[PDB]
């Protein structure tokens, strides 16, 4: 019943590859069915880049509109997996008004290759019972305290320097709480009251949830995981307390002197072993609308030795290339085209698209009849796979409206004579010809 | 009165139980299939299944594409969001269009979330220092609590406090006379101000007196906001402190959009889906609705391509009115509706028809009875004539001008005469291109 | 402490004026309203 | 003699329309000529800019150069008045380099929305004599003094620390609103500006203010929408009000400040007058700004948009298409076209009547009859241009009264169009760039 954030999407049922331990993709598995070879090279490519040894690779998808190659980048970085980064941009978002092309493209190079680091502190988590504050009359400023802990099992009573009693102070922690304290850095994060020490109370100071008490042993120790990318050490390390530029993206054409900085950096941190990096993949999608100049600078940059292994995608034909006048495959100087490996899509089938729909109806949970079957696959045959997709839902909620269970041929023509096709549409269009504007 | 607009009368579709489109209702005449596949929409919005779908209603101009959008908008309500736009939003001189769209698409989705206000405010009258009888070991006495009177329009009452709230009192100007408040989950207290009951004192004060507050000492109530996404990724952006050179110099200087980095969003997302976890905020796609589409730019529909197939975006109605167009941002690559065609084929159309003339007529008394004008057959028909002869937008505007006329003249309707100078004295885009053309040396 | 109040405010010097007390006059040293009470004052004494 | 900021210009010899009760219009009333048609379509669209019950309304006045499109705008303006608001702009002057076209015209629609308020204001102001404190909280008193009385207020301590702060002293002419308590130094009285022989960085000498002290009373405010919005805008957002500061203002700004708008019209606090945006030159606007405007009259507060256009049938501005007037047909049928037509002989001599006399210019009846062949052979403008010239050169003559010889040497010294045309070709060899 309940709504998050995740809805169910265009590519929202891939949930891998679909292949087996020998590399060998399967006719139906893991939400993919058919075009065997571009799985075949997909899988090829994941397990080379899951290696991660060599840099500065590139692989180029193409083939006709609507056959999967989208489907495929999808599916790969769902395989991929959450932990190894995986950024996907479109062809238009490095044309900003903030930094230029080339920073743009450094930016997405550098938002790939991460670090992860495993940061393991000594912490401290458990109830407060009383604080000890003894302020100084005039003296120089010199504050003492003490501090005592309790947990179901054990029990200690701790001093207080002038570092951390500022801290607490800040905080304003009182008796009743439960609070974790962080030996290393010094923080005191705050989880909330207990229930026996709130029986003795003032007017309300501070309302709020309920908390239990640490059992077991008052000392313990903690460990996080942090995946960094090198572009967000490179904006830490371009200004003086300067980190809402994660956020707020406002750090613009970041000097190169910090670029190789943070390289050497990376790479003794790799050396001695404290930290890992490890590649990622970049996604640039519809990449046919790249100026030139981008194009070039995608030639140097990828023969780099942190270059990330990006893949392209283009849907277009001969072409001429944007910026340019001059025609070219993919709409792609033959320069940056001549350092990539190619893979193909081909043309879906009756059989395979039947298997998509029906796939894409378990998805979405929605049942048809065999009869509605065949017709939403004639109408997917007739016209692209993406209309017969949209009208699943639109059938399901016409199905609903009349109290249905199963949808029927009649539901779906209902559909097919509400909504309309583009060629349909065009064909409709021609007849206002005076109506219309700018024809 | 709120003034009459031009979408005024537009209140529904005017759809059965079965999703039959009525012939007239609501406002709507006319459209029949199209005010069904609006219906189907509208259950598809409020379905909260699925994410990125898209229509495009496609029709000449004036026959009531965007004011079916608007139908589509009343019948969802008010508590899911609708946000329009133009194509010309786009073009900032101050952030990339990507970003435009981006930050309208995160607007049209909100959040609904709960939670309690609890105070005690007040007049102060006193302030006693309650100690407990028994100083301790090497002090002289040992402070208990304090006890602040507080009375309001209701009545007077003694609460107990923590001593170190003393030392936030002197930090104020916390004397007798003043309204004082202070919050149940935070804790601290703030000074409003003396009493007005005071303001009579002295001749001339520099403060200000504010009323004596009505109501019970201690306040406790629950609020319901809503917020949507967007507002998140700006409120993290731009953090609203004043304890900081940083955020102090930033509100000094003159503010800018930022193009948000893909990564906020990232925890955003993260912790909204915990929230929702925990069951304290609940979530509510809406609809973002672009007309005149056509003035996008290639690069804005090779962005809408990946942002469709998102798994968050909301539900997009385009609306355009463009035959066999140039697409914006290319030299000559003609395409329909001025949109390229594999972003076309994304997009579910809905076709928009002509309107006869009984409908035209039908709208121009809907309008006209709206509007708060009374018009007779004799001039209603020929008013609908006319703008048959020329166009529906043409007939509805001499609608208030005949009715001005009329005024003057000192009747209360408008007769044939009123319509006919009415046509007389204005001109319409047909016989001003005639005259144009004819007068093309002089010009 | 609460110090204690006035309970009639201070009202115009003049008998016929129910107004309180905008100001105190100079020359002579009373109560006083607007311009009109001014010159009673002025004139009754 | 005394010349003051505005003076005779080329629009300033029409003072509002002219009409009837019956909005019948006159041939020659408030320096208006002709133009029985177009100022009958003005007069209804000004009576309905007056009731300002519809919202999202568009006229556009098209017609030959020199017809009086400009002339009818400033006419309705000056007709309408003030206390409604009328901001009349440029075609080219949304083409800034800080905010988009769509900003600019956003801007230019909620600054002719005004709302009037009501308030409620006591304030006294006065010359301040003598000021005592003393020390036993300080209590002290203060005395004002205006022509009419002098008075002694016993202020507070907050009053005392206000005043020892200010640094006020004898002879200052201030204000205090009682309401806020706050002081605003005016200067010094005239009577006070000897005891000094040498005046600090800044200071001012005003008369001391007379009537009574302390005003109570109620005024109106009649602020734009505009104004509301860009205080918004930012926290200190008032100094962009004059500085030209503000820059894409946040759309969840305006939403807000509308539906407070619509809140206090709903309770009666402030009510809203509409106002009028005049837009001379139309005619070269941007294809994404005709398409703004498609969404932008569609509005509950919008005003009344009118627009002059010269153009015929040519190319829009920033597409490669032909239409009429160099506006899209989408937008020009939710418009209401008002022609205008060339004026006659008779038309043109009661015209150059009206600025012989606004320009304090006597001319004799030859004079005329040749100043009306030239303005008909030749373009109207031009013949109202060639008589501030001829007063100067029979001024020059010594003579109080023109005649034909002179309007013939202004007409032979300086050159129109089709003159300067005819002999640019003779020699345009000499020229540069064809
Ligand atoms: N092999 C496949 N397995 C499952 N679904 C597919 C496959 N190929 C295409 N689809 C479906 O077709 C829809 C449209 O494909 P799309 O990603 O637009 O292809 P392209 O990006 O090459 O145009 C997607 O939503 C996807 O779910
Ligand atoms: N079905 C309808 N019922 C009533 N009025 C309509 C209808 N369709 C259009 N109109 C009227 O037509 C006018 C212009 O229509 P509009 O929505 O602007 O058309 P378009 O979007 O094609 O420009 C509106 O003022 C509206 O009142
Ligand atoms: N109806 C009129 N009555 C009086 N003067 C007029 C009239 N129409 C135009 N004029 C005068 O003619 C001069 C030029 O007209 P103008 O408004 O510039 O023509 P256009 O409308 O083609 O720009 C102006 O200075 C104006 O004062
Ligand atoms: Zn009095």
């Amino acid at each position: 019943d309940v709504t998050r954030i995740e809805r169910i999407g265009a590519h929202s049922h891939i949930r891998g590859l679909g292949l087996d331990d020998a590399l060998e993709p399967r006719q139906a598995s893991q939400g993919m069915v058919g075009q065997l070879a571009a799985r075949r090279a997909a899988g090829v490519v994941l397990e080379m880049i899951r290696e991660g040894k060599i840099a500065g690779r590139a692989v180029l998808i193409a083939g006709q509109p609507g056959t999967g190659k989208t489907a495929i980048a999808m599916g790969m970085a769902q395989a991929l997996g959450p932990d190894t980064p995986f950024t996907a941009i479109a062809g238009s978002e490095i044309f900003s008004l903030e930094m230029s092309k080339t920073e743009a493209l450094t930016q997405a190079f550098r938002r790939s290759i991460g670090v992860r680091i495993k940061e393991e502190t000594e912490i401290i988590e458990g109830e407060v019972v009383e604080i000890q504050i003894d302020r100084p009359a005039t003296g120089t400023g010199s504050k003492v305290g003490k501090l005592t802990l309790k947990t179901t099992e054990m029990e200690t009573i701790y001093d207080l320097g002038t570092k951390m009693i500022e801290s607490l102070t800040k905080d304003k922690v009182q008796a009743g709480d439960v609070i974790t304290i962080d030996k290393a850095t010094g923080k005191i994060s705050k989880l909330g009251r207990s229930f026996t020490r709130a029986r003795d109370y003032d007017a309300m100071g501070s309302q709020t949830k309920f908390v239990q008490c640490p059992d077991g042993e008052l000392q313990k120790r903690k460990e996080v995981v942090h995946t960094v990318s090198l572009h967000e050490i490179d904006v830490i390390n371009s200004r003086t307390q300067g980190f809402l530029a994660l956020f707020s993206g406002d750090t613009g054409e970041i000097k190169s002197e910090v670029r190789e900085q943070i390289n050497a950096k990376v790479a003794e941190w790799r050396e001695e072993g404290k930290a890992e990096i490890i590649p990622g993949v970049l996604f640039i999608d519809e990449v046919h609308m790249l100026d030139i100049e981008s194009f070039s600078f995608l030639n140097r940059a990828l023969e780099s030795d942190m270059a990330p292994v990006l893949i392209m995608a283009t849907n277009r034909g001969i072409t001429r290339i944007r910026g340019t006048s001059y025609q070219s495959p993919h709409g792609i100087p033959i320069d940056l085209l001549d350092r990539l490996l190619i893979v193909s899509t081909t043309p879906y089938s009756e059989k395979d698209t039947k298997q998509i729909l029906r796939i894409r109806c378990e998805e979405e949970d929605v049942e048809m009849s065999e009869d509605a079957y065949t017709v939403l696959t004639r109408i997917g045959l007739e016209t692209s796979l993406r209309y017969a997709i949209q009208l699943i839902t639109a059938a399901s909620l016409v199905c609903r409206k009349r109290k249905g269970t199963e949808v029927q041929v009649d539901d779906i023509k209902r559909v097919y004579s509400l909504f309309l096709d583009e060629s349909r549409s065009t064909q409709y269009m021609k007849e206002y010809q005076d109506a219309f504007l700018f024809n | 009165t709120q003034r009459i607009a031009s979408h005024s009368h537009v209140k529904g579709l005017g759809l059965d139980e079965s999703g039959l489109a009525k012939q007239a209702a609501s406002g709507l005449v006319g459209q029949e299939n199209a005010r069904e596949a609006c219906g189907v929409i509208v259950e598809l919005i409020k379905s909260k299944k699925m994410a990125g779908r898209a229509v495009l209603l496609a029709g000449p101009p004036g026959t009531g594409k965007t004011a079916l959008a608007l139908a589509i908008a009343q019948e969802l309500g008010s508590k899911v969001p609708f946000c329009p736009m133009v194509g010309s939003e786009v073009y900032s001189t101050e952030i990339k269009k990507t970003e435009v769209l981006m930050e309208n698409f995160r607007r049209a989705i909100g959040l609904r979330i709960k939670e309690t206000k609890e105070v005690y405010e007040g007049e102060v009258t006193e302030l006693t220092p309650c100690e407990t009888e028994n100083p301790m070991g090497g002090y002289g006495k040992t402070i208990s609590h304090v006890i602040i009177g507080l009375k309001t329009a209701k009545g007077t009452k003694q609460l107990k406090l923590d001593p170190s709230i003393f030392e936030s009192l002197q930090k104020e100007r916390v004397e007798a006379g003043d309204v004082i408040y202070i919050e149940a989950n935070s804790g601290a207290v703030k000074r409003q101000g003396r009493c007005d009951t005071y303001a009579t004192e002295f001749d001339l004060e520099a403060e200000e007196y504010v009323p004596l507050p009505k109501g019970d000492v201690h306040k406790k109530k629950e609020i319901i906001q809503d917020v949507t996404l967007h507002d998140l990724d700006v409120a993290n952006a731009r953090p609203q402190g004043g304890q900081d050179i940083l955020s102090m110099m930033g509100q000094l200087m003159k503010p800018k959009k930022t193009e948000i980095t893909d990564k906020l969003r990232g925890e955003i997302n993260k912790v909204v889906n915990k929230y929702i976890d925990q069951g304290i905020a609940e979530l509510v796609p809406g609809v973002l609705f672009v007309d005149e589409v056509h003035m996008l730019d290639i690069e804005c529909f090779t962005y809408l391509h990946r942002a469709l197939e998102s798994s968050i975006a909301p539900i997009v109605i385009f609306a355009s009115n463009r035959g066999n167009c140039v697409i914006r941002g290319t030299e000559d690559i003609t395409s329909p509706h001025g949109i390229p065609l594999d972003l076309l084929d994304r997009v579910m159309i809905i076709r928009t028809m002509l309107y006869t003339p009984q409908e035209m007529k039908q709208i121009i008394k809907i309008r006209a009875q709206t509007e708060g004008i009374n018009i007779s057959e004799e001039a209603l028909n020929h008013l609908g004539e006319i703008g048959t002869k020329t166009t529906l937008r043409y007939s509805v505007q001499l609608l208030t001008p005949a009715n001005l006329l009329a005024k003057i003249n000192g009747k209360d309707s408008i007769e044939k005469e009123h319509v006919e100078e009415i046509s007389e004295l204005f001109y319409d885009a047909k016989s001003s291109a005639k005259i144009l053309a004819d007068q093309q040396d002089k010009y | 402490q609460r110090p204690s109040p006035s309970g009639p405010p201070p009202r115009c010097s003049v008998p016929g004026c129910p107004h309180p007390r905008r100001y105190a006059c100079s020359r002579t040293g009373q109560a006083l309203c607007s311009l009109q009470c001014y010159r009673i004052n002025l004139q009754m004494r």
